[PDB]
């Protein structure tokens, strides 16, 4: 299993929503258990967490986050961005043996 | 403030042995896992080497399947990453993360610690 | 023969975040500010705070007239009336499989007991078919607190436990060998040990309905699992110790 | 012993004892087969969790303790070991195959949103021949004792 | 009559691959990675570990870290169950009104309870050794659907006590299934079943 994260570069206007697609080359099962995770770099610090499974806000930071998708195509949505939302975003899953990881995609503010 | 306490790294010649530490605070470490997260500098993330929670299943990654022994201590809450037959590949900053279940899926890779550097060369 | 009237509680205010206020028998109860544990002073990092009712119907904080503290009398309250005991109900469960060894398959059923009488805490107690006021009425707290441990290290945990929140209140009037520490005014379990002959020591369980499912992630990879999630109420047991 | 019975038919409603509409509802519908439902999956099961395929001639027939050591903390007004005791009954009152609904409709629901759940409900199909809750509060990293994003809660074979 | 304090001696934590001849013709065992309970049939990830009856793990190969717990036989001094109750509970009712109910557990803490230390009471017929080293099986099954299971198998090895093994073995089960996101709807894919550390013996 290799994850396909696309596109690598995202030009994000401040306030506008952003959509990022991480599509799996293998089936991530069905309406119960389509799994994925999203981690985020903050440069100069430890990388942190912002979205789970491209549905809901991972951290307890406010309601400005979103997400949708299922099956094999996963949509990473944000309602309204901040200045601290820059970095590179890692779509990740480990739901099979022995190990997989994804690529990562970058966010740029305008 | 609660912080991961990570040290014990340094410059080690290849083929050598080094032991690291992931020390936490504010919790009883009675039966709790520990490992690290690799990140080659300027490269995408990956995982290195673990045993099971009490030490039953010894499964590793593809390129590191016979070079790493992982030990902890349930009392002092101090981890250990003991390596053997060191090579050029696994020089990376190692991050000690949190993982659990919320009735059976992954809910955390919660806070990544400070990171000690292991830069190696022949 | 005597008949006791109905009873109720006092409609009170929901607690404010950061308030520490005093109940009877010296037990302080606090509604902590974030970054603190039970004592609200010792260092914790990531707990935010909001209370909870017994039956899963939470309370908006800072709300006047939000809860009624439930009511329960002494066990055998008629025997403390002169200076109404509930019973268990047997039940049967659904079908289930088994396996039998010997030196075979058979089918049986599970059994649980229930009580719903006057000594169960309720909202608006019906009338029941001399002693003072405070020796016969209680204030079992009708609001519980619910804690969230978000502490760095390894790992975060989902520790769901419950604990009461005691406030004094005004109780409506009613229109009609033994250790001394048991029958004194400073025992909360007075209504449980007024008649039991022998010293009483408590036992506390938090039964945890936990489960293990499918796939997980790194740290010890594979099954990296420790978490415990308990019920909605501490199950406190009494134990009679000999005194002679 | 009980006679053989064939499997029911999808989309079919029958009348049994005591004036109740026993039926096998379809997908997207509730028990009445008129009220819409979201994403339910409906199969037929034996009373012990093992599946029976439909369209089967003589699919089924009808029906007519301690634990180990546990540590518990002690508060006095100390570490100690105590055990848990259950009860069971295995006499003539216990239903058996050999000497009730011999089949049960399954309602493998799913309710989405915030919070979500997942409910397995049993409704007794009966052609004549206290609910346990592994309750939940599920969330990724929020305040663990506030309103969550998800849950997961089995209802068992038959409420007591 | 009055008896005294009872315990047993220490042991050695076994290494993986050891099977010592236990009492009454049972061969206890501790299988390696990817093998069944008689160490001959391969499997994907059913790999075994040791924990205490409290749940405390044991590092394998240690010297004098666990002693097998000890309990007393049936009627050596018998005890009656301890009553108790949880808090207020509310569920639905049918009739052809909200009502508050309380459920009642039991407990036993007599001389028949296995303990680290034996309190006195007021040789092979009276005292025994409970197996204090249990084997925790973290069995995993992949595929469609996917379940992981845990069943406990004893390590009945004897110590030394100072101056028929005894049945319906029930394993109570717990289940939980996560649902996420509801576009593709081929088939549901999850269940579970988790036993206890000890057999429910009828």
């Amino acid at each position: 299993i290799v994850l396909t994260q696309t596109p690598l570069s995202l030009s994000v206007s401040p306030g506008e929503p952003a959509s990022i697609s991480c599509r799996s080359s293998q089936s991530l099962e069905e309406y119960g258990k389509n799994w994925l995770s999203w981690y985020q770099q903050k440069p100069g610090q430890s990388p942190r967490l912002l979205i789970y499974q491209a549905t809901n806000r991972a951290s307890w930071v406010p309601e400005r986050f979103s997400g949708s998708g299922s099956g094999t195509d996963f949509t990473l949505k944000i309602s309204r961005v901040e200045a601290e939302d820059a970095g590179v975003y890692y779509c990740q899953q480990y739901k099979e043996f022995p190990w997989t990881f994804g690529q990562g995609t970058k966010l740029e503010l305008k | 403030e609660v912080k991961l306490v990570e040290s014990g790294g340094g410059l080690v010649q290849p083929g050598g042995s080094l032991t690291l530490s992931c020390v936490g605070s504010g919790y009883t470490f009675s039966s709790y896992p520990i490992c690290w997260v690799r990140q080659a500098p300027g490269k995408g993330l990956e995982w290195l080497s673990c045993i099971d929670s009490s030490g039953s299943k010894m499964h590793l990654a593809d390129s590191v399947l016979s070079r790493f022994t992982i030990s902890k201590d349930n009392s002092q809450n101090t981890a250990y990453l003991q390596m053997n037959s060191l090579r050029t590949e696994d020089t990376a900053r190692y991050y000690c993360a949190r993982g659990r279940w919320c009735y059976g899926v992954i809910c955390d890779m919660d806070l990544w610690g400070p990171g000690v550097e292991v830069v190696v060369s022949s | 023969h005597h008949i006791l009237g109905a009873c109720h509680s006092s409609w009170q205010d929901a607690p404010i975040q950061g308030t520490s206020q005093m109940g009877a028998h010296g037990q302080l109860q606090t509604f902590p500010r974030n970054g603190y544990d039970w004592d609200n002073q010792t260092p914790l990092e990531g707990a935010v705070y909001t209370l909870v009712d017994p039956f899963g119907r939470p309370i908006v904080p800072g709300t006047k007239n939000a809860y009624r503290n439930l009511v329960y009398y002494c066990e055998y309250p008629g025997e403390r009336l002169y200076e109404g005991q509930e019973v268990s109900v047997e039940g049967t469960s659904g079908p289930l499989l088994c396996n039998i060894h010997d030196l075979y398959l058979d089918i049986r059923r599970n059994v649980h007991y229930s009580c719903n009488g006057p000594q169960t805490p309720k909202y608006y107690q019906p009338p029941l078919a001399l002693a003072s006021q405070k020796d016969l009425v209680n204030e079992f707290p009708g609001l519980f607190v619910r804690q969230s441990r978000f502490i760095a290290g390894r790992p975060s945990r989902r520790n769901i436990r419950f604990k009461p929140w005691f406030i004094p209140g005004v109780i409506n009037e009613i229109s009609l060998l033994k250790p001394t520490w048991n029958i004194s005014d400073q025992n909360p379990h007075q209504h449980r040990d007024w008649h039991k002959f022998g010293h009483v020591v408590n036992a506390i369980m938090q039964p945890t309905h936990h489960a293990e499912i499918s796939f997980q992630d790194r740290d010890t990879a594979l099954p990296d699992a420790c978490s415990s999630i308990s019920d909605i109420s501490p199950v406190t047991y009494p134990i009679t110790l000999p005194i002679i």
